[PDB]
């Protein structure tokens, strides 16, 4: 996989600022049609700038990011379901090798489950050996 | 020798993806399709089977039979209804007859039994005086009790000694 | 138990129990009852647990 | 410049977060049976260093000064307080001057 | 696996060629590394870290090795992570007022 | 009494039997049972035998010796599975048991006090012998040197006591009232240490995270209430001298409780905080003692009674988790409510008799403490209020923290909870409630 | 090894699980689990807790109760306090004359 | 009797009036329902302060019914969407959940005020007996602008989620089969119908009494025909209005977070408590 | 009956009457046998003035005996308090006029017991309240009763 | 049928050990039942004489 | 229930479709948005902010970098739903 790399260039965070702008315009005026109304006047100001120098954007990005947060709303929305979200991660599921310590006559409710599993633990060895190199 | 685990060698399957941010951040494609597996092995094409073995070693023999006359009506009635609406009648006929004889031990005892002059513990009751309205009997009613000796007698004025 | 549902039981106790309750309260407003049961634990220096 | 040191930390913790791996799902170590955790030094280092402190205690008066008002005063200003008020509630039942009609608690 | 003994902090350190050694016994890099001002209530050559509007104000989505602690691998841990955990004094972003 | 002490005795011999570790315990649970049925006792001595007698303060704490003592087998059985000296292990609890049976049953100041010490020798044994982590030591020390420091100067005491009343018979002593300013202190900052005090707490947090799981019952369940057992003898007739100093002892407990429960929040080993829970309450108990009224004497001795099940109780569940998590540490130990959520039950009720909740007879006790001092001056009601608050907000941390969150990462598999470790769990509790219904016999022993 | 649909679903009266008071001999494991319930619960809980509730009054609460009654209603006909202020009557007591008292403290 | 009459009615004053604005400005459909629970609680300590027993207890047994209801409904509505509070994501529930939105339309009316519902006997009875003993000035005007309040953001909860025009995401389960759930609710919805009237023949063997001039009895539907319009209407917005409460920045933020008591009692609390505990064992348990 | 509920009130109470009624008549009462039991009584003994002070037997008579009677004394006052408790609950809502003197009673009670019994706290034994009513009496004939202060 | 494998602790041991503790519990319930209803009915109270 | 994979191909373009600065023709799987549609990277972001609210939830600003292609977009739903069908 690829794990972020934490130096951000100046260019992504106006992109960021950007976008907690917009979500923060939402915030204020949630309706659709205020909201697409206010959003495009507010791309507009970016369009006003986007023919600057980087040194006058630094000045740009300071009074941008702090009147935003000047601005911030006192409830912002979230997703429900995601990071910060009010019904994030509700559920906690155990890793797999619970399941190994059940009861003989318990695995007997579900025999082909048990089967399966141990197949795959003869794969996994082999696939864990090649990657770490056993 | 005794094994916790039944033989069965405990270890971990799922792997990396079982997160949901390694999952987002990346995946090989042989990782993708062990995650695929994975979750295509974690549905189940039937109900849990019946194993007779649990049903003896999770009921004590004194259980067995302190429940095995009910029984016999779920057995009676089991063809005559369905055995879900049969073993409801048995729950409701068993769980309730507990709570008639409830009642009649509760009442039994706040009638014999109650606290009493002769012991500290024990439930003790001190009633009101009843509302007495017009049309009810002799309706200048009064509180017979005017000494302090009538008051909180708990049983002592009516004892021998 | 392992048939009926947890929440199918525990309804019908509660509503039974809540009906007959509601019966008293009416027994108890037409005569203006007042019931003081107590059951005793420990006691000392004139006073009572 | 500093971009660098940055990416130094990166490849680094990157490392890491590899040899973690190997640990964390290692079918042999879960094979045990013996349960336990992977080895962290992080967790290691702050339990030990929570113990251990006299060993760089010194006093200081920066330390002084925390102690004293710490505990130390709290327990004499309210020790002096306790003192204070049975001494005038003491004076007064020595004296007569509460009859037993007024004497509070009277059972405590 | 060692022992406390094996891993309590060492006296606070006093010279460059010490500093480096002691970055290096917490997998830290020589410039993160800032033990306590050792007025004497100091922790030893312990880092200094966190502090800030705490553990919560952590990038979420980061891949961390421990989500639960919103920490890595061998990463140290504040002295004073018991105070700006996730459920103690901590805030996901500055307050808007002081 | 004696059928009690030579029961003990002739079972020293299945120590050295082989596979008799399990027939100890039966033989330990039943002599509990046997004694449970000789309570016929008063607020005087009965059931004389050459200088061993018992009253209904003796009684509880005599009987709450022999079932925590017999739980210790049941909790430590990891001794049993390795073999690792079981045979003399189980000769240190039973000598261990002896000792405790004579120091309460004991008639004579003298023999309190030979007792008294005596049974630290068999608790030092088992720090050193079967504790794991290299610590022992360094806490080995601090149980005994803390003890022997403030307990030799106590003998002197004692003895100064015969060349005026001539007798030890705490009956007899309790016709005098002394004068003598060392005397109070030669009396009293030896029991103060073993409460123990805020101030000289020193070795309560050492003892107790370094000891076995056997240790710590025995450390928090019995070895605490020697210090009380011993002051509510020796108040008697320090009476007057307790008015001049109480106020001392009374804002260091109080203060001491306060700070102690910040310290509590600021932990993060399961092991200490459970112990640093002990002094908490430790100092409403001493609190109450000293203000010498019938509900604080009455108070003192029912929350000894239950506070020592409790912590010893709460000593079980963090050797479970340490047992197969490996660490003792609260970062290691989250979520445990999903490893092995029939175990999280009694973490709760456990947890919840800690924090004076009902209706445990934690509870009792704590209602008449709480009014003792109240009565004293009501300018306790201060911190009074602030450590009763304080007491659950470390409880709520050492439970909720250890079973809500989200489970530990680097775990590796681990067996679950065994039969034996909820009959350890249900034994600890179990009583603490039913006792409530017949706290008549626990509590009015004056 | 590899084994099947039904070497789960037919489980073999061989390996056994422990109740955690032996791991070695099975007929022991559950020969402790036995005798130790019985003595723990089925004698200490209930037999004891039984005896417990038919103890005799051996505090002389229940008695005091009788007597509570008894001896008000006595003094409550015959003209004395209900709950007498002195241990002893004042007029039997012998009080030292002032003079013999010679500054002695006095309290209340 | 005594001083605490005078502190209780003051601190309850304002509980049921921060709560009343204070619903007016939040957005979870959760957090609404439960300043509208605690709002009318500080209506009965305020009651129950002037020395009536029966309207209290009468009042209280009415909130439970209808409240009860409430979070039912909202219980089903949320489950529906993708489990968010968020009332913004909401709108037009009145078409796509008839029978949720018919069971919510009665209980929001009796907590609204209509007339002869189960809040109504309540609510009404309890404002009358307001303006007949001696209240204080400042008492008097909590109580009725609170009542103006209470329909305030009961309707501007109507707007969010009935009449406004839908707002949720591209993909909705909006479904109103869950007879299971719905079986339960008409439990209550039945008693909120009769549970007022019912309790008045009950609660009061000797009713209470009342004679007041028109212009005060009348205020408490006229207060709550103001009520409703002023939060439905000003609930409603175009693209070239005001947004008051962004303009009003620092005032919307204090009244939006219920003055800061979540702040206070959570933040600017527990930093000293916790900083204690590391001085003392850092200076004491292993330091002097 | 005069209410339509209370005579269905009354058809349930005879439900749960009859048969508890009847089998205390027909299977406990006539089955059992009859027994008496007796009321322990204790000989006055020698109060604490009259022992030695050297004696530890005659002061250990005295002690028990001091104990017995404070715990008749400790719940006098509990049967009087409970007099006031049931005439509260049985006068209601006028029952401040019938309470009044209950109280009264109660309330001279409390004071004498807590004059005899009071102040000494746990170990409160026959010697020192004898001991206490010793210094009340001489400060009573010299300042006269408490409450007055000294002179 | 289409039920999913949902990863759960086992609670055999719980569940054999509430069995355990309630088949004991009743091994000394049924004879101090017998004893106490013999007792009861049978020999039956005293009378204060 | 399920989300089927080629639901989430007819979502994602119905959105850009949709979307009014972009070409339906080049609009395709395997098209680039900054270098074969000439979106900016303003655009670029209220694309992912449409892709977040077509399915409902956060796309983290670090992680829609990798987002330079529908088929990338597809791939990263199809991730966080675990729909590999
Ligand atoms: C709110 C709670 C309400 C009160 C409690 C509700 C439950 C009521 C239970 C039964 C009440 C009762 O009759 O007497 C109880 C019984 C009377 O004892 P007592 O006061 O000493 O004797 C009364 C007189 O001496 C003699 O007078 P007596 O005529 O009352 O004699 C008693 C006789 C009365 O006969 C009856 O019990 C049956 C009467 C009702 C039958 C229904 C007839 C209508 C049809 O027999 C008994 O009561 C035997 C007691 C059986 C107890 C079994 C408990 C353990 C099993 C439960 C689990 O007291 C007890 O409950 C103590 C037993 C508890 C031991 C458990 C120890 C743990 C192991
Ligand atoms: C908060 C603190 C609560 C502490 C426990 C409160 C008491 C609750 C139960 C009282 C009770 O057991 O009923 C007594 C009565 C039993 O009789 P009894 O307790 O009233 O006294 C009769 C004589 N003895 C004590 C010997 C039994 O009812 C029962 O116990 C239930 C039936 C028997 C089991
Ligand atoms: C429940 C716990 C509270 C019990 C209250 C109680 O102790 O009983 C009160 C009452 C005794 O009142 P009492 O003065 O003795 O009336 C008869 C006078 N000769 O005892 C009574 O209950 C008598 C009054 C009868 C009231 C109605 C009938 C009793 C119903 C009891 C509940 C069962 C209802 C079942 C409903 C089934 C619905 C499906
Ligand atoms: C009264 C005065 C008399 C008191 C009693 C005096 C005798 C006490 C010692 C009796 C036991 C002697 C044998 C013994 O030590 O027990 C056996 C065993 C010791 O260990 P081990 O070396 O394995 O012994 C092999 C011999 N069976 O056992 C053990 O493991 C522990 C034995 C106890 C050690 C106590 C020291």
């Amino acid at each position: 996989a690829q794990v972020p790399l934490a130096i951000v260039s100046h260019k992504r965070q106006v992109c960021s600022l950007y976008k907690r702008a917009l979500r923060n315009l939402e915030s204020w005026y949630d309706r659709r049609n205020v909201y697409r109304y206010r959003a495009v006047q507010l791309r507009a100001r970016f369009d006003e700038n986007r023919s600057k120098d980087l040194g006058e954007g630094i000045r740009l990005l300071a009074c941008g990011q702090r009147e935003l947060f000047e601005t911030r709303h006192f409830q912002p929305r979230n997703f429900a379901n995601s990071a910060g979200g009010c019904a994030f991660e509700r559920e906690v599921i155990p890793p797999d090798w619970v399941l190994d310590y059940w009861h003989p006559l318990e695995k007997a409710q579900y025999p082909e489950y048990f089967a399966k599993r141990e197949q795959r633990k003869k794969e996994f060895v082999t696939w864990w050996e090649k990657q770490y190199g056993k | 020798g005794a094994s916790e685990t039944g033989g069965v060698k405990p270890m971990v399957i799922a792997g990396r993806m079982v997160r949901e941010r390694e999952r987002l951040i990346g995946m090989s494609p042989e990782e993708r399709a062990w995650r695929k597996q994975w979750l295509k092995d974690q549905e189940l094409h039937h109900g849990p089977r019946k194993v007779p073995a649990l049903e003896l070693e999770l009921n004590n023999p004194i259980k067995r039979f302190y429940r095995a006359p009910l029984d016999k009506v779920c057995n009676v009635l089991e063809p005559v209804l369905g055995f879900q609406r049969a073993y409801t009648v048995r729950f409701w006929t068993g769980k309730a007859l507990l709570a008639l004889t409830g009642i009649y031990a509760g009442a039994y005892y706040f009638k014999y039994n109650q606290n009493d002059w002769t012991r500290k513990g024990g439930w003790r009751v001190i009633h009101s005086r009843k509302q007495c309205v017009p049309g009810d009997e002799g309706y200048p009613k009064v509180s017979d009790r005017s000494a302090p000796s009538d008051y909180a007698a708990r049983g002592f004025n009516e004892s021998p000694l | 138990m392992k048939y009926l549902s947890i929440c199918s039981i525990s309804f019908v106790n509660l509503i039974s129990m809540s009906l007959s309750c509601f019966l008293l309260s009416l027994y108890f407003l037409l005569n203006d009852m007042i019931y003081f049961i107590e059951w005793e634990l420990v006691s000392l220096n004139s006073m009572s647990i | 410049e500093e971009q660098e040191f940055i990416k130094r930390k990166h490849e680094a913790t990157l490392k890491l977060r590899q040899e973690f791996l190997k640990q964390s799902s290692n079918p042999y170590r879960h094979a045990t049976g013996e349960g336990g955790t992977v080895f962290d030094a992080g967790l290691a280092r702050f339990q030990a260093m929570r113990v251990s402190n006299y060993e760089h205690f010194k006093p200081t008066g920066k330390s002084f000064r925390t102690g004293l008002f710490a505990v130390v005063l709290p327990i004499a200003l309210y020790a002096w307080a306790l003192k204070a008020e049975r001494d005038g509630r003491e004076e007064k039942y020595r004296t007569g001057q509460v009859a037993y009609k007024d004497r509070q608690f009277k059972f405590i | 696996a060692g022992w406390n003994k094996d891993y309590k902090p060492g006296p606070y350190p006093q010279t460059e060629k010490e500093r480096l050694a002691a970055a290096k016994k917490y997998y830290l890099l020589p410039e993160e590394y800032k033990p306590y001002a050792d007025d004497g209530l100091g922790y030893g050559d312990y880092p200094k870290l966190g502090y800030g509007l705490g553990v919560e104000a952590k990038d979420s989505y980061y891949p961390w090795d421990y989500p639960e602690h919103k920490r890595n691998q061998h990463e140290p841990i504040s002295a004073d992570h018991d105070l700006y955990s996730e459920d103690r004094w901590s805030q996901a972003e500055p307050p808007r007022y002081s | 009494m004696l059928k009690i002490i030579f029961f003990l005795l002739f079972l020293i011999p299945f120590c050295f039997i082989n596979n008799m570790y399990w027939m100890v315990q039966i033989m330990m649970f039943f002599i509990s049972f046997i004694f449970l049925l000789m309570n016929n006792f008063m607020n005087y001595w009965s059931e004389i035998s050459y200088f061993l007698g018992c009253d209904m303060l003796s009684y509880g704490l005599i009987l709450l010796s022999l079932w925590i003592c017999s739980l210790m087998l049941l909790a430590s059985e990891m001794i049993n599975k390795h073999n690792n000296y079981k045979n003399l292990f189980l000769l240190n609890i039973i000598i261990l048991l002896l000792l405790l049976i004579l120091t309460f049953s004991s008639m004579s100041l003298f023999m309190f006090y030979l007792f008294f010490e005596s049974s630290l020798i068999p608790t030092l044994f088992l720090i050193l012998g079967w504790g794991y982590q290299p610590e022992r030591l360094q806490a080995g020390l601090y149980l005994l040197f803390y003890t022997l420091l403030v307990s030799l100067p106590m003998l002197i005491g004692i003895f100064y006591l015969m060349n005026k009343i001539g007798s030890m018979n705490f009956y007899l002593m309790n016709n005098f009232m002394f004068n003598y300013d060392l005397l109070y202190f030669c009396l009293l900052c030896a029991f103060l240490v073993k409460m123990p005090m805020f101030l000289v707490h020193l070795w309560l947090p050492k003892a107790h995270v370094e000891a076995p799981v056997s240790g710590s019952m025995i450390l928090a369940g019995i070895m605490l209430k020697l210090g009380g057992y011993g002051m509510l003898r020796v108040i008697s007739f320090l009476q007057l001298m307790n008015l001049k100093y109480s106020f001392v002892w009374i804002s260091i407990s109080l203060v001491g409780g306060v700070l102690v429960s910040l310290v509590c929040l600021r932990q993060t080993d399961l092991k200490a905080l459970i112990a640093y829970s002990s002094v908490a309450h430790m100092g409403i108990v001493l609190s109450g003692l000293l203000t010498m009224t019938y509900w604080g004497l009455c108070g003192s001795y029912t929350l000894m009674i239950a506070h020592g099940l409790c912590s010893s109780g709460l000593f079980c569940l963090a050797n479970v988790s340490y047992e197969r998590l490996g660490s003792r540490s609260m970062l290691i130990n989250k979520g445990l409510l999903n490893f092995m959520p029939s175990m999280t039950l009694w973490w709760f009720l456990l947890s919840s008799a800690n924090m004076a909740a009902p209706p445990t007879l934690n509870l009792l006790g704590e209602i008449y403490l709480l009014n003792s001092i109240v009565s004293w001056s009501w300018i306790s009601m201060i911190l009074l209020s602030f450590l009763s608050f304080f007491s659950a907000a470390y409880t709520l941390y050492l439970y909720s923290f250890s079973q809500h969150g989200k489970l530990f990462s680097g775990v590796y598999s681990f067996s679950s909870g065994k039969i034996r470790e909820y009959l350890l769990m249900l034994l600890h509790w179990l009583p603490l409630n039913l006792l409530i219904l017949k706290s008549e016999s626990f509590m009015l022993w004056l | 090894t590899s084994l099947t649909t039904e070497d789960f679903a037919n489980p073999s009266p061989k390996n056994w699980q422990s109740y955690g008071f032996d791991y070695k001999d099975q007929v022991e494991d559950r020969k402790a689990t036995k005798s130790t319930f019985f003595v723990t619960v089925t004698l200490c809980l209930v037999w004891g807790s039984f005896y417990w509730a038919y103890l005799p009054d051996t505090q002389f609460r229940n008695w005091a109760q009788r007597e509570g009654f008894l001896e008000l209603r006595r003094r409550e006909l015959a003209g004395v306090d209900l709950v007498s202020p002195n241990y002893v009557d004042p007029a039997s007591i012998t009080l030292p004359s002032d003079e013999d008292l010679g500054d002695t403290e006095i309290i209340i | 009797t005594s001083w605490l009459g005078q502190l209780m009615l003051l601190l309850s004053g304002l509980t049921m009036f921060m709560a009343g604005l204070g619903a007016n400005f939040e957005f979870d459909l959760k957090k609404i329902i439960a300043l509208s629970t605690l709002s009318q609680l500080g209506l009965m300590m305020s009651i129950l302060s002037m020395g009536f027993l029966k309207l209290a207890m009468f009042h209280l047994l009415t909130h439970a019914l209808f409240k009860a209801l409430l979070f039912m409904c909202a219980g089903a509505i949320i489950h529906n969407m993708n489990n968010s509070q968020d009332i913004r994501l909401m709108g037009g529930l009145s078409i796509h959940m008839p029978l949720t939105s018919a069971c919510f339309n009665v209980s929001n009316l009796a907590l609204c005020g209509m007339p002869f519902l189960a809040g109504f006997y309540s609510k009404d009875m309890i404002l009358e007996i307001v303006s007949i003993s001696n209240v204080n000035m400042f008492s008097f005007f909590l109580y009725y602008f609170s009542t103006g309040l209470t329909v305030s953001y009961s309707f501007r909860l109507v707007y969010y989620s009935m009449t406004g025009d839908l707002n949720c995401g591209s993909l909705n389960m909006l479904n109103d089969e869950s007879w299971i759930m719905l079986r339960g609710m008409m439990g209550l919805l039945i008693m909120s119908i009769i549970g007022g009237s019912m309790l008045n023949w009950l609660i009061f063997p000797f009713p209470y009494m009342i004679c007041l001039p028109i212009y005060m009895k009348l205020l408490t539907l006229f207060v709550c025909i103001v009520g409703g319009l002023f939060g439905y209407l000003i609930s409603l917005s175009n693209l070239f209005f005001l947004n008051k409460s962004l303009f009003m920045y620092n005032l919307s933020t204090f009244l939006g977070s219920m003055w800061f008591m979540p702040y206070i009692s959570t933040y600017g609390m527990i930093f000293y408590p916790l900083n204690y505990g590391q001085l003392v064992v850092k200076s004491f348990d292993q330091g002097w | 009956p005069r209410s339509p509920m209370a005579s269905f009130a009354e058809s349930v109470l005879n439900v749960i009457d009859g048969p508890i009624t009847w089998f205390r008549e027909s299977i406990v009462e006539p089955n059992q046998q009859k027994q008496n039991w007796y009321h322990q009584r204790f000989r006055r003994v020698p109060t604490i003035d009259q022992c030695y002070t050297d004696d530890a037997v005659c002061r250990f008579e005295a002690d028990q005996q001091f104990r017995r009677d404070r715990m008749v004394d400790n719940e006098i006052v509990n049967i009087l308090r409970q007099r006031f408790e049931d005439c509260t609950l049985y006068e209601a809502p006028d029952h401040m006029v019938k309470c009044r003197p209950l109280m009264d009673q109660y309330e001279k009670a409390t004071e004498n017991w807590f004059i005899k019994y009071g102040d000494l706290g746990g170990y409160a034994n026959a010697k020192t309240a004898y001991m206490k009513q010793k210094h009340r009496l001489i400060w009573e004939r010299r300042h006269g009763p408490v409450g007055s202060g000294m002179k | 049928g289409h039920h999913q494998m949902i990863i759960k602790p086992s609670r055999f041991q719980w569940d054999k050990f509430k069995d355990l503790l309630h088949f004991y519990v009743m091994l000394g319930v049924i004879p101090v039942t017998a004893l106490v209803l013999y007792a009861n009915i049978f020999v039956g109270p005293a009378q204060l004489a | 229930p399920p989300l089927s994979l080629k639901l989430i191909n007819e979502r994602v373009l119905l959105v850009l479709k949709l979307y009014d600065k972009i070409d339906p023709s080049k609009l395709n799987v395997e098209s680039h948005f900054i270098n074969d549609l000439g979106l900016d990277s303003l655009d670029h972001v209220e694309v992912i902010m449409a892709m977040e609210d077509e399915f409902g939830f956060e796309i983290p600003d670090s992680d829609a970098e990798k987002l330079l292609k529908p088929a990338d977009i597809i791939k990263y739903v199809a991730d966080k739903e675990d729909v590999y069908e």
